[PDB]
């Protein structure tokens, strides 16, 4: 069948209505590709394998090599600029963005002396998202290590100490893979800084931290103004979070995890196959006596040898042009997904978005991120209601003073007006059942009353006018 | 000055072409002087030079307005050409407009046409090709020496004679005229030629780290018995003159193979090694097919064997080509391919007979030039168990139990075993790709895998994934001009590593203690481009395919 | 040729949607999408034509220095034996106390403070540990 | 604010005739080169 | 395996229908040849001899 | 595209006798056409530039 | 045990190949025994398995 749900909450303030009340935490995970792994190809070497005689024939195709090399060089240049303008860090955030920093008290602002560390309650989840020094490679989170484990130097290729592997063998054919390690390291610092900044108290200077729970409470107030200040519901949300991350970490080492793993391996497989396909074509004797130029020249005199080499030259230039077209098409694809990754960071991680359904399925609370092969992972933490509160809503209030009748409506269209058991008027946001008593500044006075308005009495009037 | 072509002419655009643009000597001619001299290509005098490069001349260029004022001291004759047969040809104009003809003894061989009223350039190559205003209108036999006596007389006009040689250059053309020439004679100019760009933008360019040429040969073959056969093919050419006097090679010419099994018609290699030679014998005859005279004058001919339909050349059979079977025959029964046997004379080469070849590819039989000579730790031209190419072969300390040789996905040889002791050798290219760093029209450094000087760069440093060569004095805190990833190159060639942008950080929704609110503001303007539309093309399928 | 042409048209269609969104949200209106209309705090955008597309000029505000204030998470107030809390109704404002001991509100994007008044607060049942205790001097201006 | 704006445009106009300008010029010429080729 | 409709390629509009394999053309623009040729003089230009 | 007359230096140009054109088809009929040659095509006799 | 080839040798990787990997009979030889026998392909004895 197709997934069923209760349905969306509608902006209804006219009768009995349901407001989401009892909440827990759900964590959704997604992968977005940010960059490709660029390849620089030496056209002359790929087509003519270091043969001075083939290289002369190839000058008749000098414009063909110029186009191939220019197209790849320009693609790589544009991508490079686009990524450099995206990734940045904050020095103070980066200092706080570690498991060891979060588990310590020394970086905490003194007014929080009643809190043992930064995010103690939330640390059971954060420990697998934040970078750690006691890890593989350097400065990576537990989840990042799992993704990279599941999924370069050229000095050694001219050593002659052993028989060359796949990478040096490609190098010998004019295929160079440009460094992508830096982009991996930059992405790790980028995502770490974004997470660390959540708990950074000020931008003046000094890695002075606030508790994670305090930062979370601020996010809850953006969802709905919180009025139950005496209701310590935070431990519940923290526990649900820690459990969700536990199941995600285990799943990597949960439909969203399966989707991430499938997409990530598809990206690495596609790039691998696309380039290995280029190399196999060098075994192709395009209706020639041999695929080897050197073997042709050692068998035939130049009048005939050149005729055979010419067949190989046109065949190889054609294969090389096909490669370039496929490469450029993928770069365009990734550019579009980069814009999406950038929008997700800016709207889900660095701010509180007002775009419904954008930052995962549910009511967004916060987002964290990790590095992944060729891109990044977003952890969308959302609020999930388990039960609803029913209230009896009013579309407005009909009031009178002497012979003058008029209506009062709620100024803020996002609030539901309802009447309590004490017959008093309350307002509540529709995203969470967080009621507050209504006051006079919350109403707008209009000329008439509708049929769905409730009649006010002398008892209510002083509190609503 | 014009570009020289055999066919169509370029009206505009940039092209990399081989043209006689190297000037060995430039001889200017004054307003009232007679440019009379005798020129030879194979050792020019070079006495009348306006820098002189002493070398063989390929082309002589006469750069003058051949208007109705240009007269010759030889009268009708403009040029007198001394060719390789001792033959003198003349190029002469007559007034029965001045109509030019090619003459030999006094009679005319060809009519070339009248001289246009717009002739600005005449170039004569040593191979007999005459170019007028860039076009190859006619040709003669190869020319050893050209005599001339040209003057503008009283017109008071000046002109030049240039002695030139061929070279590769990038030439910019506009309205069928040369506007700019860049020679492909330096490390930076080679990039310009490759990119068809006389003015390079700052960036990185793929180059070869080095060039090769003149190497030792290394041959490795599995061991066998020494059993060598010399195969002496004798070809008896029959030569006769035709009515015009040019030679004709007779179809009656004979091929004699070494004798085998009483009969001769057929010959086979029944040895492990062999060498094949062609011995050329010439006899002449009258027209009664009586080949009892000696060849002399023109009926001189050398018997040569060409490839024909074989996947090998006759002359290359003395390399290390291998076969399981190889037989020559004078009768096409079982033949797999044939060679073309021809009589090569001073000029024309013509086929007299066909020689049939029967063969099976394999390795039992190897042709030889007269072995397992291996040259290590140097660049060599190798043939290892049938695999040929150029590279550096080194002994490794690795062990591989199985196999004789190992190759790559591209089919290239990566290593091999010495069957006498189990030693593994690795084979690598003598030259690799490199990235040249070009800033403001110059190479300031390069990225390479080989720790060797390249592109004229002598200074270097070692980084984690490559060697970097430069103009910077290596045994920096400079601004990079060109960058990729975290690697930047400065104007002075210095290499620097690039961090990631730092910022103060985002303002958080904190209202609990001391907090910072952005206060003092200025303006920043950021600019971006977004593509909205493409430029659509409508194609007429029938016209594109069927013109 | 046709296949390559159609592929590029699809690519451009996607970039056209982006150009259209940028005009509608950066040029014709004031967007609430953080980081969309350039890097910084967006003020306005202008545009020009370009070969095959357009150029956007994003004019943003760039801070050079920050103002430090001492913020309050809320106010704890009392009337007789009844204790209750006051919190800021508008979640986008920072509540802080001035040198005159008066309460001010300021938006977090720019230091543009205004005196707090009673209509800016919400009365709730309790007080947190980070709330500041109100005195008789403040009460008439915040209730 | 007006002065800062005027100066910024001045530098942009000059740059065309600033990393963002370099990016624009690279992208614009790539579009025209691709269609041409 | 039966004929249901025949359109002859005998007019300027019918030639478009045949080219498009469409007996009922949608409104739009269609590439055509501006003209046909046949029966011409021959012109020969060769270098003099 | 063109050639020279070697007797006097005159340049000749060579162009197609026929070119591509866009036929405007509305409701199953040709109502006009876009062409580079100022010549009647497709039975159309009226024109503007 | 090794893969059998006519030319180059695979250093690493997975391949689908036709190899004599079906064992009709395995005859182990003790530390001090003479493996002396006569074998025919077209009908082997198979006594030492
Ligand atoms: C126009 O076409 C002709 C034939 O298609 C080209 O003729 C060839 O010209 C080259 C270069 O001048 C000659 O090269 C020489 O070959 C000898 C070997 O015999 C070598 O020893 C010399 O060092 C040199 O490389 C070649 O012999 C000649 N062959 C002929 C006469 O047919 C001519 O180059 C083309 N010219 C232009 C401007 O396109
Ligand atoms: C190495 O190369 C040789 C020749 O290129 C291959 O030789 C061939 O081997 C096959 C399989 O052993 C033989 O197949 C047999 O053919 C007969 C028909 O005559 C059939 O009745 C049998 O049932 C069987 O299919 C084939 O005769 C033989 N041909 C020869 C000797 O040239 C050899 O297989 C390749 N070996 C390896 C490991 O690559
Ligand atoms: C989006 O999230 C909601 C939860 O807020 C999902 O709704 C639940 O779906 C399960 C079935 O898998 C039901 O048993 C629950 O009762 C639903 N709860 C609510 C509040 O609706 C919803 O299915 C998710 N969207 C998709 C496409 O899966
Ligand atoms: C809203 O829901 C409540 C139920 O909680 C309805 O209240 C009942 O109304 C019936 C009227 O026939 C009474 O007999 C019951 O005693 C009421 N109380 C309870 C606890 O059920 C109410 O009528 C609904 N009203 C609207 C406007 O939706
Ligand atoms: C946070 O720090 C505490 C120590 O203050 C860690 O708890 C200790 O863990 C070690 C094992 O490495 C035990 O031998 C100690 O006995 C533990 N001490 C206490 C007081 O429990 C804790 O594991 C750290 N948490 C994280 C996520 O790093
Ligand atoms: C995956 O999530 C489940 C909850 O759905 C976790 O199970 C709970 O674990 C806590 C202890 O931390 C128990 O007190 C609860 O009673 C368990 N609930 C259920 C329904 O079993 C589970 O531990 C999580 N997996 C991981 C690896 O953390
Ligand atoms: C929200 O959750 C709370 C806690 O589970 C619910 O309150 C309990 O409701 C049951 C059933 O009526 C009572 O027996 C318990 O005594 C209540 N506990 C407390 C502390 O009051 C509450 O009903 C839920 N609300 C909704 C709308 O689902
Ligand atoms: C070049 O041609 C001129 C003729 O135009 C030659 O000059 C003539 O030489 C003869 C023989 O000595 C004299 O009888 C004539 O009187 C000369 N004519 C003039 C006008 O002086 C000249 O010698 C030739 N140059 C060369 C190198 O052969
Ligand atoms: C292959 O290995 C053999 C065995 O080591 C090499 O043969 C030796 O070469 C040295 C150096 O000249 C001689 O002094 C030994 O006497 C040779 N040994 C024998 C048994 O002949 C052989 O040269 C190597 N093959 C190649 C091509 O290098
Ligand atoms: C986005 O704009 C901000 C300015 O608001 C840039 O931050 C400045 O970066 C420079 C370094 O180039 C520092 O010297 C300034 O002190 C920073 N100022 C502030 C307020 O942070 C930021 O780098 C830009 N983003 C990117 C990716 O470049
Ligand atoms: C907020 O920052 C101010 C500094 O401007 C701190 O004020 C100082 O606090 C210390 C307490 O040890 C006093 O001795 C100083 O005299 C105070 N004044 C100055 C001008 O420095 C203030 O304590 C910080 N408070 C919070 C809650 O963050
Ligand atoms: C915002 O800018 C103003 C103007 O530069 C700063 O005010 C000056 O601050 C200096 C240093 O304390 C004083 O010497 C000047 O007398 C002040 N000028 C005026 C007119 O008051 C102000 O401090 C800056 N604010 C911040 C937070 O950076
Ligand atoms: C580019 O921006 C700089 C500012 O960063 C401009 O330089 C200023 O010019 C004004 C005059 O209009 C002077 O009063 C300032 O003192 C200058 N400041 C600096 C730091 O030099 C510069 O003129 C702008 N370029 C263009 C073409 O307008
Ligand atoms: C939903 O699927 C279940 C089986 O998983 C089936 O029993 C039920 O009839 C289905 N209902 C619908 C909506 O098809
Ligand atoms: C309000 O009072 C009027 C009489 O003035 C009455 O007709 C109306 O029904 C009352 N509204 C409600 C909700 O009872
Ligand atoms: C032509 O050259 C030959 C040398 O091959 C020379 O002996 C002969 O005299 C020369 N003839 C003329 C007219 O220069
Ligand atoms: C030139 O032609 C004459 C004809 O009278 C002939 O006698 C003479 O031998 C010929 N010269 C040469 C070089 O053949
Ligand atoms: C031949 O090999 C020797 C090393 O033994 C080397 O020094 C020499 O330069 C090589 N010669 C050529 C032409 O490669
Ligand atoms: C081939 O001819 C050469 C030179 O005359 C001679 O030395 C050689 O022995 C001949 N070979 C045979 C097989 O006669
Ligand atoms: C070749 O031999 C034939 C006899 O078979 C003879 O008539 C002829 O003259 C010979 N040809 C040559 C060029 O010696
Ligand atoms: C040919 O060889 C045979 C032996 O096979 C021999 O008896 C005979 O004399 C030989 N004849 C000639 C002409 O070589
Ligand atoms: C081969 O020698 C190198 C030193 O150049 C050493 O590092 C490597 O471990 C050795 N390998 C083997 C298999 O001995
Ligand atoms: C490079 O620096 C060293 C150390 O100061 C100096 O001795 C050397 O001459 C310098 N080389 C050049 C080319 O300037
Ligand atoms: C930043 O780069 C500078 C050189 O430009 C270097 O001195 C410094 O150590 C680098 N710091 C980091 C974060 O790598
Ligand atoms: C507010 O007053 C109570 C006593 O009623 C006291 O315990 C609390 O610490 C005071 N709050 C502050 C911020 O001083
Ligand atoms: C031949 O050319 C003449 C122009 O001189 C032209 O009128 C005539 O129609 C042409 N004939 C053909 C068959 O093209």
């Amino acid at each position: 069948n197709v997934t069923h749900s209760d349905g969306d909450v509608q902006p209804i303030s006219t009768g009995n209505v349901t407001i989401p009340t009892n909440f827990t935490i759900s964590v959704q995970v997604e992968y977005i590709q940010v960059y490709t792994t660029p390849v620089s190809i030496d056209c002359a070497r790929y087509v003519c394998n270091g043969n001075p005689r083939c290289n002369k024939l190839l000058t008749q195709y000098v414009s063909a090599c110029q186009t191939i090399e220019q197209a790849l060089a320009m693609g790589a240049r544009l991508e490079n600029m686009e990524v450099d303008s995206m990734l940045f860090v904050s020095e103070n955030a980066l200092k706080l963005a570690s498991v060891e920093a979060f588990n310590s008290t020394e970086n905490l602002d003194p007014i929080y002396k009643e809190w043992p560390n930064i995010g103690g309650s939330w640390l059971g989840g954060l420990k697998d998202i934040l970078p750690s020094h006691n890890s593989k490679r350097k400065y990576r989170s537990a989840i990042e290590d799992l993704l990279f484990d599941k999924v370069e130097d050229y000095k050694r290729c001219t050593g002659g100490y052993d028989i060359a592997d796949l990478v040096c063998a490609q190098y010998y054919n004019g295929i160079m893979v440009l460094p992508g390690v830096a982009n991996d390291d930059k992405m790790t610092m980028y995502t770490a800084s974004l997470a660390g900044g959540i708990t950074l108290g000020a931008l003046g200077g000094g890695a002075v931290a606030i508790p994670f729970a305090v930062a979370v409470q601020a996010r809850l107030n953006y969802v709905a103004l919180q009025t139950d200040v005496l209701n310590k519901n935070q431990q519940i949300l923290a526990n649900a979070f820690n459990q969700a991350i536990g199941n995600i970490t285990q799943a990597f080492g949960l439909a969203t995890v399966a989707k991430v793993l499938a997409k990530v391996q598809d990206v690495v497989n596609t790039q691998g196959q696309a380039l290995s396909h280029l190399t196999v074509q060098l075994q192709n004797n395009f209706q020639a006596i041999s695929s080897s130029i050197s073997d042709i020249y050692n068998r035939l005199d130049p009048p005939s040898a050149d005729a055979q080499v010419d067949r190989l030259i046109t065949g190889r230039l054609t294969a090389l042009n096909a490669f370039v077209s496929q490469t450029l098409t993928r770069q365009a694809e990734v550019r579009a997904s980069r814009q999406l990754a950038k929008d997700k960071v800016n709207e889900c991680v660095r701010s509180q978005s007002q775009r419904f359904g954008f930052c995962g399925n549910g009511t967004h609370l916060f987002s964290l991120a990790n590095a992944a092969p060729n891109g990044m992972i977003f952890f969308h933490t959302v609020l999930l209601p388990t039960a609803y509160q029913t209230v009896t809503a009013c579309s407005g209030i009909c009031a009178s003073d002497g012979d003058r009748t008029f209506g009062l409506v709620v100024k803020d269209v996002q609030l539901t007006l309802f009447r309590n058991l004490d017959d008093k008027f309350y307002l509540t946001p529709r995203t969470m059942y967080q009621p507050r008593a209504a006051t006079s500044s919350d109403f707008v006075q209009i000329e008439g009353c509708d049929v769905l308005f409730v009649n006010a009495t002398e008892i209510d009037l002083p509190s609503i006018i | 000055w014009f570009l020289l072509t055999n066919s169509s002419t370029v009206v505009s655009g940039k092209l990399v072409t081989r043209q006689p643009l190297v000037v060995n000597c430039l001889w200017p001619v004054p307003s009232f002087k007679e440019a009379a001299s005798t020129f030879c290509f194979e050792g020019a005098g070079f006495d009348q030079c306006n820098a002189v490069l002493n070398n063989t001349v390929d082309v002589i260029r006469f750069n003058l307005n051949f208007t109705a004022d240009v007269q010759s001291g030889m009268g009708a004759t403009v040029f007198s050409l001394n060719t390789t047969g001792g033959v003198i040809l003349e190029i002469s104009c007559y007034n029965d407009p001045r109509y030019c003809y090619v003459l030999y003894n006094g009679t005319t061989l060809k009519y070339l046409g009248t001289l246009p009223p717009s002739v600005k350039e005449i170039a004569i190559s040593k191979w007999g090709h005459f170019y007028i205003n860039g076009y190859n209108f006619f040709s003669t036999f190869p020319i050893d020496c050209i005599s001339f006596n040209l003057t503008t007389g009283a017109s008071g006009a000046f002109w030049t004679i240039a002695y030139t040689s061929y070279t590769e250059a990038l030439v910019q053309v506009e309205n069928t005229a040369i506007k700019k020439v860049t020679y492909c004679n330096s490390h930076i100019n080679n990039i310009k030629c490759s990119q068809l760009t006389a003015n390079l933008q700052n960036g990185f360019y793929p180059v070869a780290s080095s060039e090769v040429g003149l190497v030792n040969k290394s041959v490795v073959l599995l061991p066998s018995f020494f059993a060598h056969t010399t195969v002496n093919i004798t070809i008896d050419l029959g030569m006769k003159r035709s009515g015009y006097g040019q030679p004709i090679a007779s179809p009656l010419s004979n091929i004699t193979l070494p004798m085998q099994d009483n009969n001769t018609d057929v010959y086979c290699i029944r040895s492990n090694q062999f060498s094949i030679y062609v011995h050329s014998t010439c006899k002449s005859s009258l027209w009664d097919n009586v080949f009892n005279q000696d060849c002399t004058d023109v009926l001189e001919a050398t018997a040569v064997i060409k490839t024909g339909t074989c996947p090998f050349s006759f002359d290359k059979l003395n390399n290390h080509l291998t076969f399981n079977k190889f037989c020559l025959s004078l009768s096409p029964v079982g033949a797999n391919c044939k060679f073309d046997v021809a009589a090569r004379t001073r000029t024309n080469e013509q086929v007299v007979r066909s020689l049939y070849v029967i063969y099976e590819e394999g390795d039992n039989i190897v042709g030889v030039p007269s072995l397992s000579v291996l040259h290590l730790d140097s660049c060599t031209d190798y043939n290892i168990y049938g695999r040929t190419g150029v590279g550096v072969i080194r002994q490794t300390n690795s062990t591989l139990l199985s196999g004789l040789y190992y190759t790559s996905l591209s089919g290239d040889l990566l290593g091999f075993k010495n069957v006498s002791d189990g030693v593994i050798y690795s084979v690598t290219p003598c030259d690799v790709s490199a990235q040249a760093a070009v800033i403001d029209g110059a190479i300031v450094g390069a990225m390479t895998s080989i720790n060797s000087e390249l592109l004229g760069l002598t200074h270097w440093t070692t980084t984690p994934n490559f060697y970097y060569y430069s103009i910077y004095n290596y045994t920096v805190d400079c601004e990079p001009i060109i960058t990729y990833s975290n690697i930047g190159v400065c104007k002075n060639g210095a290499l620097v590593f690039i961090n990631v942008t730092h910022s103060d950080g985002d303002v958080q929704p904190i209202s609990t203690g001391n907090v910072t609110i952005p206060t003092n503001f200025t303006i920043s303007v950021q600019v971006e481009y977004i593509q909205v539309y493409t430029t659509p093309v409508s194609i007429d399928c029938a016209r594109y395919v069927c013109n």
